[PDB]
RNA sequence: AGGAGGUAAAAAUGUUCA
RNA sequence: CGCAGAUAUCAGGAGGAACACCGGUGGCGAAGGCGGGUCUCUGGGCAGUAACUGACGCUGAGGAGCGAAAGCGUGGGGAGCGAACAGGAUUAGAUACCCUGGUAGUCCACGCCGUAAACGGUGGGUACUAGGUGUGGGUUUCCUUCCUUGGGAUCCGUGCCGUAGCUAACGCAUUAAGUACCCCGCCUGGGGAGUACGGCCGCAAGGCUAAAACUCAAAGGAAUUGACGGGGGCCCGCACAAGCGGCGGAGC
RNA sequence: UAAUACGUAGGGUCCGAGCGUUGUCCGGAAUUACUGGGCGUAAAGAGCUCGUAGGUGGUUUGUCGCGUUGUUCGUGAAAACUCA
């Protein structure tokens, strides 16, 4: 069955955006919902909506494409996943694509990038590298 | 795939078992 | 109501087939007695097997003939 | 069924035994119990005319009624079903609502409790007699009379019986339990199903005493035999008789029915061999 | 364009490096 | 085989096995597999309703069960077919292909076996990612003939084609071999060898687990160019056929 | 029989009081792949299911703070390694 919306998420957004799909709608968890918060501050999407739907909430990720269809997003990979969950200290957290990336981290200052995470000296369980 | 590997083990098989039929009393007065 | 999509026994005439009503089940038969195929008749599966469970029970009791000629 | 004894001794090893399974009474019924004495295969003369019997165990005889023809319409229910040593069908203790008590040759399916009905207007049932006019072709009957009231003589055995092919006029074709086809008149009666026990064939004796206590004494071999005493006796060493095989009274193999018999006209096919 | 089935019986092998 | 009255034909009877047409890129089943009809008993699935419980789910080591055909046991049966076998033929020889027969077996009952190119050579579950076209089952809806397999929407299937993507390529392509997550099984060069020893299972056959020594510098997969084919198609040539004249036999 | 692959000469080259060989280990070998592989045809999906242990776990509130993470203390002998 499903075992992470996490890489539900990524993957209905990697596919959409292979598709040159302008928006995602997914089902709603809290944790989506903040990811979609850093892509959105990351500039990697466009905007994403929390709506109703017929039994509970949805997400609709508004994606951004530029004016020659350029993807905004080129990768999305899970890393800490179930089965092998992946946790970076301060000191070794990982820089994606040599820093031009985002490696998404849920630390207990929230959810917050490698970069956050450095700055303010925490690490914690990593979920995500989104270049 | 192709089938000399089929035939490989084919004439494997058949002599072994040739053998087996060849050997069986032999085989059994020496088992059993 | 043609050839292809002449299945009158689910749109018109729905006659509930019956191993009884040979002049029924005569139309669905050749002249060698044997059983018109779905392509030729234009019955849905249902309908054509229900005919030839028909025909087959009409046969065993007489009704029809099994090798007509 | 069969009870497959287990290897305790030697003469149990591969033995088997009747699970005495449809039997539901250890003793018969003493009304119907004439007694018996072995005779040893001898004759009026004293002397053996039949080999390979004596010993056995005491024996009495269960009458049976291989002659149901004077309780036509008078139901019964099987009381019990017995052993017969008699016989190798096991045997129903009838009781007839005229309280008469008899016992027949326990058909295959047949339980307590089961009615049982004799006569021409009987149900088509295991158990039930009836006359071969009555009962239709392809059926299944035992304990069948070769004549009008002669009693039934065909398809007594255990596990046997016999099926009616075919009425032309006054009589029934008959299929054997050894494939002879042969007429009998219709008049003649049959008791309709299978006779019972039919599990008796597969069973190993196991040992010789067994059959001892069955009464079949030890049979000799005519190649150990003396030629004094048999044809394919003699021989320095062992031999396969140095004849042709024959009888200890020289008869050789072959038909020994005699020809021009009345029942050559009734019979249609005889047995067959090899095939 | 629309519409049955067929027949060639058997007839092997290939020193050298290549 | 017949001429001892066969084949053929007509009538009757016995018995066995399989079920023409329906019947198909069709349906069901976990797979194996399932096709005469009826009855009985029984399992699974799908759609719709959303009444119910409220993550109870997914996978599954081992284990257990099911498991084509052949085979084995016991007991029946045995028409046809038919390993073996026997003749005949072909052949240099033919333990073969072909023919004539024909045993086990195929069939039934109860049980063993437990393998297969058991193949979609593709483990199961879930989500997503262009469409087109058939077809099977069901729900609805709109033109309305208010005839209606007229069409559309949707769920479950099953096929063909075709994007993106993937692939060594062939090809897969919403029934993924794509994008991803969970779990299991399996691989780690070819042989030796799925063999030996040991053990387990098995009546047996044999199966399951499973090596090493030694040996090779490859084995392999896909595709390309040719060549070849007792493969195909089209076309030619004294190539054959139709004819004439010769050689091979004599002497030189 | 016309050898830059053998042997020798010259000449060149790589090292240099060393040079070569053998043996052993790692590497190269992403060739047991955690980093870092795969299984239609290359070796590789058990014949298929059921299901035990195990692994895994939809949305959500609160809590524990076990994992996780931060910080600090103690220890992590010396030597080693590394920096100066």
């Amino acid at each position: 069955t499903m075992t992470d919306p996490i890489a539900d998420f990524l993957t209905r957004l990697r596919n959409a955006n292979s598709a040159y799909h302008d928006e995602v709608t997914l089902p709603h968890s809290k944790l989506k919902a903040n990811i979609a918060e850093i892509l959105k501050r990351e500039g990697y999407i466009s905007d994403y909506r929390t709506e109703d739907a017929r039994v509970g909430k949805s997400l609709v990720v508004q994606l951004k494409y530029g004016p020659s269809r350029e993807r905004s997003i080129a990768g999305l990979r899970r890393v800490s996943k179930p089965g092998l969950r992946v946790y970076a200290k301060s000191t070794n957290l990982p820089r994606v694509l040599g820093g031009l990336g985002v490696a998404i981290i849920s630390t207990s200052s929230g959810l917050l990038t490698d970069r956050q995470a450095a700055r303010q000296g925490v690490g914690g369980e990593v979920l995500a590298y989104v270049w | 795939g192709s089938v000399i590997k089929k035939r490989r083990k084919r004439m494997s098989k058949k002599k072994h078992r040739k053998l087996l039929r060849r050997t069986r009393v032999q085989r059994r007065k020496l088992g059993k | 109501l043609k050839k292809p999509r002449r299945n009158q026994l689910e749109a018109l005439g729905v006659t509930t087939i019956d191993y009884k009503d040979v002049a029924v089940l005569r139309t669905f038969l050749s002249e060698r007695g044997k059983i018109r195929s779905r392509h030729v008749t234009g019955l849905t599966p249902q309908q054509q097997r229900q005919v030839a469970t028909a025909i087959k029970n009409a046969r065993e009791m007489a009704l029809l003939p099994m090798a007509g000629p | 069924g069969i009870r497959k004894y287990k290897p305790t001794t030697p003469g149990r090893r591969g033995a088997s035994v009747s699970d005495f399974a449809e039997i539901t009474r250890s003793t018969p019924e003493k009304s119907l119990v004439r007694p018996l004495h072995g005779k040893g295969g001898r004759n009026a003369h004293g002397r053996i005319t039949t080999r390979h019997k004596g010993g056995g165990h005491k024996r009495a005889y269960r009458v049976i009624d291989f002659r149901r023809h004077d309780k036509d319409g008078v139901n019964a229910k099987v009381a019990h079903i017995e052993y017969d040593p008699n016989r190798t069908a096991n045997i129903a203790l009838l009781h007839y609502l005229d309280g008469e008590k008899r016992y027949i040759i326990a058909p295959q399916g047949l339980k307590q409790g089961d009615v049982i009905e004799s006569g021409a207007n009987a149900d088509i049932k295991p158990g039930n007699n009836l006359p071969l006019r009555n009962i239709p072709a392809g059926t299944v009957i035992h304990a069948v009379e070769l004549r009008p009231g002669g009693g039934a003589k065909l398809a007594r055995s255990a596990g046997v019986s016999i099926q009616l092919l075919g009425k032309e006029g006054t009589y029934a074709a008959l299929r054997m339990p050894s494939g002879e086809i042969r007429r009998v008149d219709v008049r003649c009666r049959a008791t309709v199903g299978e006779v019972g026990n039919a599990e008796q064939s597969n069973i190993n004796w196991g040992k010789a005493g067994r059959m001892r206590w069955k009464g079949k004494r030890p049979t000799v071999r005519g190649v150990v035999m003396n030629p004094v005493d048999h044809p394919h006796g003699g021989g320095e060493g062992k031999t396969s008789g140095g004849r042709h095989p024959v009888s200890p009274w020289g008869k050789p193999e072959g038909r020994t029915r005699k020809p021009n018999k009345p029942s050559d006209k009734l019979i249609v096919r005889r047995r067959r061999t090899g095939k």
